[PDB]
DNA sequence: ACGACTGAGCCGATG
RNA sequence: AUCGGCUCA
C-alpha cells in the first residue's frame, strides 16, 4: 500500500520479493565494465540472470 | 549539551534494548548483526526550552527535552558477527558509568 | 527479443532508428495502455516495441501516419 | 553562525535552513520571499547560498 | 518571547478585538481593543491567542483615509513594521506598523483579489473544496461528538453519554460500582459537550494523590488539555494576572485545594465555571443536625455551579442505598426532607423483588395488579388490558413497553446511573488451571529454623514467612539471589513457555524486586523476548513495554508485578495466563486479574496457578477457588469474609502443615458467601440498571458508530491534508505512523514538534497509548487551516479555452462560484448542528450554475498554469470585463439555491426542537426528577434559532476556470 | 621549450 | 576534503 511498507517487506526477506526480481530480471539488461576501457568494447552489455 | 552514553532515545526501544543488557553499552559476547545496536550514545540537538506551563507537563514524563537523536554507535551495514571484549576509557573527572 | 535483434534492425533500416522507432513505442504502450498485437508472451513494454518489427509491422511511416489518428479522433 | 558582515552572513546569502532566518521569527515554509530584517533576510531557500 | 507592541486576538474570545499587548512580567499578557474598548488576560504559554499579520501581495486596512500592500514584513524585536503601499496617490516606499492596524477585519474578499498578482495552485484548491465540504458535512453530522475516544464501542458506556450530552444542565449521580472504569465511562459527555458548543470551563475536584491519573485522560481519553492547580501553581496564577484565576480553562484541584486556606472558597466560587466534576474512593456522610467539615464546602459550590457531575461519593462498599446526601447535592428542589424520602425507599423493596421479568417470576398475583400501580392509579386508561399480560407467544412484547411505564417512572433514575455485572452483559468468563508442583530440599532445610527463631508478639510477622519463600530467602539465609534454578516455578517457565510462545501471556508476581530477578533469568538464562512492567519506572518505559508487549507478535511477554489499578490502558488481546503469588486479601487479588477481566478483553481467559506442597501458598489455592471462587466468579464479597474469618484463617496458614480440622472454613465461607451472592440478587433494585444500561435503544450506538471508524477516505485525506501544508507522512509498516512538522510548510501555532506517534483505528490502537487519528483530535488547529486562512486553494487556474483540448475550443470559459451560508451567530445555541456553513457547486458561462459529473472525476483531468512569470498569470490582463460580466449575473443564483436548504434546515428545526420539547414537557406528568430549567432552554433555544435562522448570507472563497 | 593512467581498498592527519 | 603511506588488476 506504500513504498515504506515494502522498504519492511525488503528487508525482512520475504519469499515474495525474489519472485519479483526474477520477472524484473526478465527482459532488464545490464552495463559490465572493466578498467581500463581503452577503447568501446572495455563495456559491454550481458542480459543477466 | 554535553553528549550521553546510556539507553535513552526517544525512537528505538525496547526493540534493541535486550541486545543491550543496561546502564551503557553492549555485554561482552552479544550476537549483533549488521543494523542493530551496541554503545547507547546520544545528541542534543539545542532548541534549549524554559518556558513556564510546559516544565510540569515533561516533568511528569519521564524526562525528555534538551536532548537528543539516534547517534549511536551502530554495527556497519556489513558482517560483523559478534563481540571478544570491551575497553573503556572513561575521562578523568569520574561520573563514571555503571556497566562499567 | 532476447537473443538477436538481426531481423528487426535493417526492417527500419539501421541501429540507431531502432531505438528511436522503438522508444517512441515502448513509450506509447507503457503509459495510457495501448493495445498488445503479437501475443504478448509474458514480456515486458520493452521488448514489445522492437516484437512488432520482428513480425512485419513497426515502423517510423506507422508512427508520424497514425498519430494523426489521435488527432482525428478526440472532435 | 555566519556573523553579521562577514565572508559568511545570511543578510547576504540567504540563511543557514529552508525559508527560516538567523534569529527566529520566520519558520517552516508561509513567509515566501518575506524581506525581513533583525536577523536580515530575505526568506528564500537557503541554496541561494 | 511576548514584546510589547504586538496584535494578538483570541481563540475562543474573537468577539473583542486586534488585540494591542500592555504588560509583561514574567508569565503574562493584557491585552487592549480600542473598538469595542476593554482587555484581556492571557498567559504567554498556554495561551488562547492567535497571530495576525498578512503575507507579501496582501493588504492592510489602516485607521484614517488611506491603506494598502505590500512589500517586506518588517520585524523589530518582536514588532512587525507593515510598510505597506498608499492607495490615495501612488507612493512607492510607505510606512504603516502593526500596533497601527485596525481592530475589525474588513477582508480581501476572493472577489477583488484577481486583479494583483501570481496565483496559487489547482493542486490544492480541491483540496480546501474537501475541507468546507466535511465541515459541512459532519456537523450536521449523524452522532454529536461521541466520534473518536480512547475506548472500545460498548452499550452501556454510551448510553451515559448519549443521554446526558443531550442535557443542558447536567446534573448527574455516576454511581456505577469498582471495575468498570466509571470515571471514563462517565466522562464521555465532558467531551460530548464541548464540541456542540455550550462549556468552556470545567473545574474538576480531585484528592491531590489522584491527579496523575486524571490528568492524563482527560488528555488520552478526549485530549483533555490540562493544567493543573496547586500551591505550586497557585502562587504563580497568584501574581499572573490577579484576581480570579481565569488563566487557563481546563483545570484541576482537590477540594483539599479549595478548603486548606478559607479565602480560596470564595475565589472558586466567583469564576463564571461551567460543571463542577467530583470523585472519591472514600466517603462523604454528614448525620442530621451536624453536617460535615469538608463537605460544607462544595455546598456553596454547586449551588453556584449550573451543571454538576460526580463520580459517586462512595456507597458502592456498604449500606446499600443511603444516598439522601449525594442527591441532596443536585437538586434541593424535590427534596424537601430526608425524614421522608427514606419512605420512597421503604416502599420500592417490593416492586423489583416483584419485577423478576419474565425469568425470575414469571406471573405474580393481585399484588401486581395493586401498585404500579400509585404511579399509574390515577393516570389509568390504557394498562387495564395490557397489565395482566404474561404470557401466549409474544415474548418481548409486552416487556418493552410496560417498563417505560417504570423505568420511566422511578423518582431517581432520571439522575442516577448504576451498572454492575448482571444487567451489563459483556464480560468474559473466567477458566482457572490448577497445577500442584514438587517441593525442594533448599526450601524444607530452611523453614524449620524458622519455628526456633520465631516466637515474638503481634500478630502479622509470623504470618509472612513461609507463606512466602522466593523473597523470604534474599534478606535471611546468606546470599541474596541464588534461587534461579532451584524451584520449580522456574522450571515451569519454561517447560511452559519453551513451546508457548506463539500466543502472548499475562504473569502477576509478588513486587518489584522479585520480578527483577526474573527478567535476568528468563530474557537471557532461557532466551525470551522478555520485558519489564514495574511500579518504579517512568512513563515511557510502561509505553514502551505496553507498545512492545502489543506489537504484531514480537514482544511476546511482560511481567507484570506490584499492582497497576484498574488502568486505561486495555490488554485487549492477552487473554491467557499464569497466575504467580495467591497474595492474602481479595481485593489486590482482584487487580492482578483488574486487567483481562473486562469487556475489551476478548477471547476467553486462561488463568494458570502454580504452588509447592507443604508451602502457605498451598492452602490459599483452595481457598480462593474452592472456599469462594474468585478465579471462576467475580467476588467482592470475598472481602467481607477475610475481615470476619480473619484470626479464625490466620491461625490455619500460620503453621501451614497441621490441622485437618480446616477444611469446615472452606465450607463455611463456601456457605456465608454463596447465600450472599442471592442476597443482592434481592438488593438490585433492576430498573434503574435497566435504566442504566440499555438494551436495544443501546445496542444501535455503537452498531452505526462502528461503520463510522471504517473510514478509507479519512487514511487519505488527512495525510493529503497536512502533507501540503507542511507536514510529511513518514513510517506507515504499523497503523501509523511519524508525522515530523516539515520545512515545506508550517505556521509556529502546532503543538507537534518533532514525533508524533499515531493511529487511524479504534481496535487496534487500544492495545497501547501513543494518541490517535478520528474526525475530533488534532484537527481543530488543521480544520481552520485549511478554511479561515482564505489564502490557500482560495483562487487557482486550469483547463479553460485553449485550443489543444476539444471538442469546443471557441472560449466557453467556465468558473467556480462557490458561496457559504455563514449562519451568523456563536455556539452556545448550536447553530452548528443544524446549519453549519456549507458550499454550493457553480460553473456558469453566462446562463445558470452547471453540475453533472463529480469534481473528483475531473481534478485529474485538468491542468493548471505550470509557468513562473512570463507565462504565468497571462490571463491576468485583459479577462477583467470578461469573468465579471458573469458576476452581476453570477449574483442572481445565490439566493435561490441557499434559501432552499435553509427553508429544509428550518423544518428539521422545528420539526426536531419542537418534537424534542414534547420528550419534556410530557415526561413532567411521570415527574421524575426535573425542574424547571431544561424546558425553558429550548423554548429559549427555539426562539433563538428561527431567529438564527432569518439572518445568514454569504461569502466567496473559490475560484477554478 | 613543454608534458606526466585507468579503476577503489585501507589507514593517517590538519585547513 | 589536499597531502603522505602502502597492497591487488
Ligand atoms: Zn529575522
Amino acid at each position: 500500500t506504500t513504498i515504506k511498507a515494502a522498504k519492511k517487506m525488503v528487508e525482512r526477506e520475504e519469499a515474495v520479493v525474489w519472485d519479483i526480481l526474477d520477472e524484473v530480471i526478465r527482459e532488464h539488461p545490464v552495463l559490465l565494465n572493466r578498467a581500463p576501457t581503452l577503447h568501446r568494447l572495455g563495456i559491454q552489455a550481458f542480459e543477466p540472470v | 549539551g554535553p553528549e550521553e552514553i546510556t539507553a535513552d532515545i526517544p525512537n528505538v526501544g525496547e526493540a534493541a534494548l535486550s541486545k543491550l543488557d543496561e546502564s551503557g553499552i553492549v555485554y561482552i559476547g552479544a550476537e549483533v548483526t549488521g543494523g542493530d545496536i551496541l554503545v547507547g550514545k546520544v545528541t542534543p540537538k539545542g532548541e534549549t526550552q524554559l518556558t513556564p506551563e510546559e516544565k510540569l507537563l515533561r516533568a511528569i514524563f519521564g524526562e525528555k527535552a534538551s536532548d537528543v537523536k539516534d547517534s549511536s554507535l551502530r554495527v556497519p551495514n556489513g558482517v560483523s558477527g559478534t563481540v571478544i571484549d570491551v575497553q573503556v576509557f572513561t575521562r578523568d573527572g569520574v561520573e563514571k558509568d555503571k556497566r562499567a | 527479443a532476447r537473443v538477436t535483434v538481426q531481423d528487426a534492425v535493417e526492417k527500419i533500416g539501421n541501429r540507431f532508428d531502432l531505438v528511436l522507432v522503438a522508444a517512441r513505442r515502448a513509450r506509447q504502450m507503457q503509459v495510457g495502455g495501448k493495445d498488445p498485437l503479437v501475443p504478448e508472451e509474458n514480456d515486458k513494454t520493452t521488448v514489445i516495441a522492437l516484437r512488432e518489427i520482428e513480425e512485419g509491422l513497426i515502423n517510423n511511416q506507422i508512427l508520424d501516419v497514425r498519430e494523426r489518428q489521435e488527432q482525428q479522433e478526440q472532435e | 553562525k555566519p556573523e553579521r558582515d562577514g565572508l559568511f552572513c545570511a543578510r547576504i546569502f540567504g540563511p543557514v535552513k529552508d525559508y527560516e532566518c538567523l534569529c527566529g521569527k520566520y519558520k517552516r515554509l508561509k513567509h515566501r520571499g518575506v524581506i525581513c530584517e533583525k536577523c536580515g533576510v530575505e526568506v528564500t531557500q537557503t541554496k541561494v547560498r | 518571547p511576548f514584546t510589547l507592541g504586538q496584535r494578538w486576538i483570541s481563540d475562543t474570545e474573537s468577539e473583542l478585538g486586534l488585540g494591542t499587548v500592555v504588560a509583561v512580567d514574567a508569565r503574562t499578557v493584557t491585552l487592549l481593543f480600542p473598538s469595542t474598548g476593554e482587555n484581556r488576560l492571557y498567559a504567554r504559554s498556554d495561551s488562547p491567542v492567535t497571530r495576525v499579520m498578512f503575507n507579501p501581495g496582501d493588504t492592510i486596512t489602516s485607521h484614517d483615509g488611506w491603506q494598502m500592500q505590500v512589500e517586506e514584513v518588517k520585524e523589530e524585536n518582536g514588532l512587525l513594521t507593515y510598510i505597506g503601499t498608499r492607495l490615495d496617490t501612488e507612493e512607492s516606499g510607505v510606512a504603516l506598523r502593526e500596533v497601527f492596524l485596525d481592530s475589525k477585519l474588513v477582508f480581501s474578499k476572493p472577489q477583488d483579489r484577481l486583479f494583483a498578482g501570481q496565483i496559487d495552485r489547482m493542486d490544492r484548491f480541491a483540496l480546501r473544496y474537501r475541507a468546507r465540504k466535511y465541515s459541512s458535512e459532519q456537523f450536521r453530522m449523524p452522532y454529536s461528538g461521541l466520534r473518536g475516544q480512547r475506548t472500545s464501542l460498548i452499550p452501556h458506556q454510551l448510553n451515559i453519554a448519549h443521554d446526558v450530552g443531550r442535557r443542558h444542565a447536567p446534573r448527574v449521580l455516576l454511581a456505577d460500582e469498582v471495575g468498570l472504569g466509571k470515571t471514563i465511562e462517565a466522562g464521555m459527555i465532558l467531551h460530548q459537550q464541548l464540541l456542540s458548543g455550550a462549556a468552556e470551563r470545567v473545574l474538576i475536584i480531585v484528592p491531590e494523590t489522584l491527579q496523575h491519573q486524571w490528568l492524563v485522560e482527560m488528555l488520552r481519553r478526549f485530549n483533555l488539555r490540562f493544567a493543573l492547580f496547586d500551591d505550586e501553581r497557585y502562587a504563580e496564577a497568584q501574581h499572573d494576572a490577579y484576581n480570579p484565576f481565569d488563566t487557563e480553562q481546563l483545570v484541576i484541584c482537590s477540594l483539599d485545594f479549595a478548603r486548606r486556606s478559607k479565602q480560596r472558597l470564595e475565589h472558586l466560587c466567583e469564576a463564571e465555571w461551567d460543571l463542577l466534576v467530583v470523585d472519591e474512593a472514600h466517603h462523604l456522610v454528614w448525620s442530621e443536625d451536624a453536617p460535615s467539615r469538608e463537605y460544607q464546602a462544595i455546598e456553596q459550590l454547586a449551588e453556584h455551579v449550573p451543571g454538576v457531575l460526580l463520580l459517586t461519593a462512595t456507597p458502592e462498599q456498604l449500606g446499600m442505598e443511603s444516598h439522601f446526601a449525594r442527591l441532596r447535592l443536585l437538586d434541593p428542589n424535590r427534596f424537601h426532607d430526608f425524614a421522608q424520602f427514606v419512605e420512597e425507599q421503604k416502599n420500592y423493596c417490593p416492586v423489583a423483588d416483584a419485577v423478576a421479568m419474565l425469568l425470575a417470576g414469571n406471573k405474580l398475583s393481585n399484588d401486581e395488579l395493586n401498585m404500579l400501580g400509585e404511579m399509574i392509579g390515577e393516570q389509568d386508561i390504557e394498562p387495564l388490558l395490557q397489565a395482566a399480560n404474561s404470557d401466549s407467544e409474544d415474548a418481548q412484547s409486552a416487556r418493552q413497553e410496560l417498563v417505560s411505564m417504570l423505568m420511566d417512572r422511578h423518582g431517581t433514575s432520571r439522575v442516577l446511573f448504576r451498572n454492575t455485572r448482571n444487567g451489563v452483559k459483556g464480560f468474559p468468563k473466567r477458566e482457572l488451571h490448577t497445577i500442584k508442583l514438587p517441593l525442594p530440599t533448599q526450601y524444607q532445610t530452611a523453614i524449620k529454623v524458622s519455628g526456633i527463631m520465631g516466637a515474638r508478639k503481634s500478630a502479622e510477622d509470623r504470618a509472612r514467612d513461609m507463606l512466602y519463600p522466593e523473597r523470604i530467602y534474599q534478606e535471611f539465609e546468606g546470599d541474596n539471589a541464588t534461587w534461579w534454578n532451584f524451584d520449580p516455578r522456574v522450571e515451569w517457565l519454561m517447560g511452559y513457555l519453551t513451546s508457548h510462545r506463539s500466543q502472548k501471556v499475562l504473569v502477576i508476581c509478588a513486587k518489584a524486586a522479585t520480578a527483577l530477578q526474573l527478567e535476568q533469568v528468563l530474557r537471557e538464562r532461557e532466551g525470551i523476548r522478555a520485558a519489564v512492567f514495574h511500579e518504579g519506572m517512568s512513563i515511557i518505559e510502561r509505553d514502551r513495554a505496553a507498545a512492545w508487549f502489543a506489537e504484531e507478535d514480537t514482544g511476546a511477554q511482560v511481567l507484570l508485578c506490584s499492582e497497576i489499578g484498574s488502568e486505561g490502558r486495555n490488554f485487549q488481546f492477552a487473554s491467557h495466563m499464569v497466575m504467580f503469588d495467591l497474595p492474602f486479601n481479595p481485593d489486590l487479588l482482584e487487580q492482578r486479574i483488574g486487567r483481562l477481566d473486562r469487556i475489551g478483553q476478548a477471547h476467553d481467559i486462561q488463568i494458570h496457578v502454580p504452588y509447592l506442597e507443604k508451602t502457605a501458598q498451598s492452602v490459599l489455592v483452595r481457598w480462593y477457588h474452592e472456599g469462594l471462587d474468585a478465579f471462576e466468579h467475580t467476588c467482592p464479597t470475598g472481602r467481607t469474609i477475610y475481615d470476619s474469618v480473619y484470626n479464625d484463617l490466620i491461625n490455619y496458614l500460620a503453621s501451614p502443615d497441621q490441622t485437618e480440622g480446616f477444611d469446615d472454613l472452606i465450607k463455611n465461607c463456601r456457605e456465608q458467601h454463596e447465600a450472599l451472592k442471592a442476597q443482592l440478587e434481592q438488593g438490585r433494585d433492576r430498573l434503574l440498571e435497566i435504566h442504566s444500561n440499555g438494551g436495544e435503544k443501546a445496542q444501535a450506538l455503537a452498531e452505526s458508530i462502528e461503520e463510522q471508524d471504517d473510514d478509507t477516505n479519512l487514511i487519505a485525506f488527512a495525510m493529503n491534508l497536512f502533507d501540503i501544508i507542511g507536514i510529511n507522512q513518514d513510517d506507515r509498516g504499523d497503523n501509523m505512523i511519524v508525522l515530523t512538522p516539515s520545512d515545506h510548510m508550517l505556521v509556529p501555532d502546532f503543538p507537534g514538534l518533532s514525533e508524533d506517534g499515531i493511529t487511524i483505528t479504534f481496535d487496534r490502537e487500544v492495545a497501547l497509548a501513543r494518541e490517535d487519528a478520528q474526525f475530533i483530535t488534532w484537527e481543530h488547529p488543521l480544520i481552520r487551516n485549511g478554511l479561515d486562512l482564505i489564502l490557500s486553494g482560495d483562487t487557482g487556474s486550469s483547463t479553460i479555452s485553449l485550443l489543444k483540448n476539444k471538442a469546443l475550443p471557441v472560449g466557453t470559459l467556465l468558473v467556480e462560484l462557490i458561496y457559504v451560508v455563514e449562519a451568523q451567530a456563536p455556539k452556545q445555541l448550536q447553530l452548528n448542528r443544524f446549519l453549519p456553513p456549507t458550499p454550493v457547486r457553480m460553473l456558469l458561462d453566462k446562463n445558470g450554475n452547471n453540475l453533472a459529473a463529480q469534481v473528483e472525476f475531473e481534478t485529474f483531468n485538468r491542468q493548471l498554469n505550470a509557468v513562473n512569470r512570463h507565462t504565468g498569470s497571462k490571463l491576468v490582463n485583459a479577462v477583467q470585463q470578461d469573468v465579471h460580466a458573469i458576476l452581476q449575473l453570477g449574483e442572481a443564483q445565490i439566493e435561490k439555491s441557499a434559501r432552499a436548504l435553509i427553508d429544509a434546515a428550518r423544518n428539521e428545526a422545528d420539526e426536531k426542537l419542537s418534537a424534542e420539547l414534547s420528550r419534556l414537557e410530557a415526561l413532567r406528568a411521570v415527574n421524575p426528577n426535573i425542574r424547571d430549567d431544561e424546558l425553558t432552554a429550548i423554548e429559549s433555544n427555539r426562539q433563538q434559532v428561527m431567529e438564527s435562522l432569518d439572518q445568514a448570507g454569504w461569502r466567496l472563497d473559490a475560484l477554478r476556470l
